[PDB]
C-alpha cells in the first residue's frame, strides 16, 4: 500500500537496474534483442536524475508539483481519453478494413496523432464508406479537444 | 540477419527482398508479400451515380469531395 | 422541457438503441449501408460508458464538469 | 528540466538507431525538438530494425514533454 | 488575359507562358524570368573544408547537418 502511495524512487531505481541485468542476460545468449533492454535503462537512466532536484528548494517544490500532478489528474484524464480512444478506433476499423486501417494498433496510432496535431484529413484514398469517415473523423476531433479543455479547466480550480 | 516470409519482422531483424516483401504496422509484425494491383471490378459506382456511401467508383472514375458525391471522369 | 434540460443518459441509451434496429432493418433489405448504422451505435456504446462514472467519487465529479462545460459554455463558442 | 529529458532520450534513439537522420546527437535533438513545437514526424516510413521500440519510446518522451509544458502553465499560475 | 513580363501579377491577372516566368512573392508581384542553372563555380568549399560558415560545398558535394559541418560527396 505504502509503495502504491509512496517511495516510487527505489521502484523506479530498481526497475533501471533490472533492465541492465536482462540486458546482460541476453547479451551473454547470443541475441540482438539486448540492446532493446540497454536503451530503457539508458532514458530512465536520465530521468531518474530528477531524483535529485531535493537539496535545493524552488527545484524540489517543481518536481513535487510535477509528481503529484501526474499522480492526481492524469490519471482521470488518461481513462476516459483511452475510451474514447479505443471506441472510435474499433468503429473506424469496422467501418474501413483496408488501407491502413486495417488493424487496431495502426488505426490507434492514426487517431493519436490527432491529440498531438499531426493528423491526415487529406481523404486522398477511395474508400467504399468514404463520407461517413469524414463525419466520425471531425466527432473525434471535438470530443478530444473538449476533453483537453476540460482537463486544463479543472487543473486551474486547484491553483 | 534478415527475416523470412513469416518471420517476426522489426523486433532486431529486418525483411529482406523489400521489392517483394514488407514488414506490417502490428506491434509484432509477421513479414509478407505485396499483392498484386488487380483493377477495380463490378459492383463499383458507375459515372454519375452516388459514391462514398457503400460503393466506390470504378477503376476509370474519381469521387469528389462532397456530402453526396457522384463519380466523375479524372480531371 | 424536463425531458431534455435533465436525463440525457436516457436518451442517449436510446437513440443507440434506435441505430441498433435501423441497422437491422437495413440488414434484412438487402442493403449495405445498414453498416453505417451499425458503426454509430458501437460508437455511442463506447461514450455511454460513462454513464457508470457515477458511483465513484472524483471520476463521478469529473464526468458531471464534463457534462456542464459542454452544456453552457461549449454552445455559446460554436455559435 | 526539459534539457535533461531531451539528452536522455536523443542518447537512446542515437544507440537504437545508429543511421538515417539518427547518426549523430545534433540531428535527433533537432527532431526531438520539432515535436515540442507542432512539426513531428510520426510517418515511420523507414526500414529500421527496431522498429516497434523506436515508437515507444516516442511515444513516451512526447507524453512526457506534454506534461511538462502543462505543468509549467498551471505553475505560472500561481504568481497571478 | 495574361500579365506580360514587367506587369503586375496577382491582382486579377495570372503570368503567361509559366514555362519561363513566375509570378513572385512581393505584396505588387511582377513576371520576373526564370534563370539558367549555373553550376557552382569556384570559391566554394571543397571535400574536407568546413561548410556553412561563408561558404556553401561545390557541385558535387553536400554539406552534412553538424556545428561544424565538413563537405562530403553526394552518397
Ligand atoms: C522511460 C520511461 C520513464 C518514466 C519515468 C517517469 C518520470 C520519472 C521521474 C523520476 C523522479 C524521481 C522521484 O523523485 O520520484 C517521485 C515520483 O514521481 C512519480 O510520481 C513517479 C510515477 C511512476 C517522487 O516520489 P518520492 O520517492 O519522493 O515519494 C514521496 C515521499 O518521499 C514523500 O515523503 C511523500 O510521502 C510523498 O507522498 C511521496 O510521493
Ligand atoms: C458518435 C457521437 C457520440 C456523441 C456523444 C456525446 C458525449 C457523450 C457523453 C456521455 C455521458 C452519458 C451521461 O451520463 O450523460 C450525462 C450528461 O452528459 C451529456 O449527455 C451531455 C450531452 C451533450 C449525465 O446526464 P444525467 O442523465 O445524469 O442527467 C443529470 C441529472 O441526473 C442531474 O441530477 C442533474 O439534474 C443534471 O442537470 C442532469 O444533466
Ligand atoms: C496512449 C498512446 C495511444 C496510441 C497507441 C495505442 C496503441 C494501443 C494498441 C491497442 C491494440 O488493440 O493493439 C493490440 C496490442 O496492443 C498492445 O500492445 C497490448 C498491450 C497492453 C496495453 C494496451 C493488438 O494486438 P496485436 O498482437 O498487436 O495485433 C497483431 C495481430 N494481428
Ligand atoms: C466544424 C467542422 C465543419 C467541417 C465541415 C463543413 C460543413 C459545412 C457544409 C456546408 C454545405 O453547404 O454543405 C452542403 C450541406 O450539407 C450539410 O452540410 C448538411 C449539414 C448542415 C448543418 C451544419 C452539402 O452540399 P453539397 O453536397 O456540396 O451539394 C453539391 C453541390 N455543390
Ligand atoms: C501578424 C501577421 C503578419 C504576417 C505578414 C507580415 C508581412 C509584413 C510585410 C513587411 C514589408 O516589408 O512589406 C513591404 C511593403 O509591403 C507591405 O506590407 C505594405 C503594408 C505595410 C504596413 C504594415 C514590402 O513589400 P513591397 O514594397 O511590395 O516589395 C517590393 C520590393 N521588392
Ligand atoms: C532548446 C532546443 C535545442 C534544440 C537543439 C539542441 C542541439 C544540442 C546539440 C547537442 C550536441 O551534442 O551537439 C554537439 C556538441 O556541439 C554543440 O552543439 C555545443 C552546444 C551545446 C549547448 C546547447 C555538436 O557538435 P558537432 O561538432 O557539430 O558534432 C559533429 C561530430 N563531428
Ligand atoms: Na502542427
Amino acid at each position: 500500500k505504502s509503495l502504491f502511495v509512496d517511495s516510487y524512487s527505489e521502484i523506479l531505481f530498481f526497475v533501471q537496474s533490472l533492465f541492465m541485468l536482462v540486458s546482460v542476460v541476453l547479451y551473454f545468449s547470443q541475441r540482438k534483442e539486448y540492446v532493446a533492454s540497454m536503451v530503457f535503462s539508458l532514458a530512465m537512466g536520465w530521468t531518474n536524475m530528477l531524483y535529485y532536484t531535493r537539496g535545493f528548494q524552488q527545484m524540489g517544490i517543481y518536481a513535487v508539483m510535477i509528481e503529484k500532478m501526474i499522480l492526481r489528474d492524469l490519471c482521470r484524464f488518461m481513462f476516459v481519453y483511452l475510451v474514447f480512444l479505443f471506441g472510435f478506433s474499433t468503429a473506424v476499423v469496422t467501418l474501413i478494413e483496408d488501407g491502413k486501417y486495417n488493424s487496431l494498433y495502426s488505426t490507434c496510432l492514426e487517431l493519436f496523432k490527432f491529440t498531438i496535431g499531426m493528423g491526415d484529413l487529406e481523404f486522398t484514398e477511395n474508400y467504399d464508406f468514404k463520407a461517413v469517415f469524414i463525419i466520425l473523423l471531425l466527432a473525434y476531433v471535438i470530443l478530444t479537444y473538449i476533453l483537453l479543455l476540460n482537463m486544463l479547466i479543472a487543473l486551474m480550480g486547484e491553483t | 540477419d534478415c527475416a523470412k516470409e513469416g518471420e517476426v519482422c522489426s523486433w532486431g531483424k529486418k525483411c529482406c527482398d523489400l521489392d517483394n516483401f514488407y514488414c506490417p504496422m502490428e506491434f509484432i509484425p509477421h513479414c509478407k508479400k505485396y499483392k498484386p494491383y488487380v483493377p477495380v471490378t463490378t459492383n463499383c459506382a458507375k459515372e454519375g451515380e452516388v459514391c462514398g456511401w457503400g460503393s466506390k467508383c470504378c477503376h476509370g472514375l474519381d469521387c469528389p469531395l462532397a456530402f453526396i458525391p457522384y463519380c466523375e471522369k479524372y480531371r
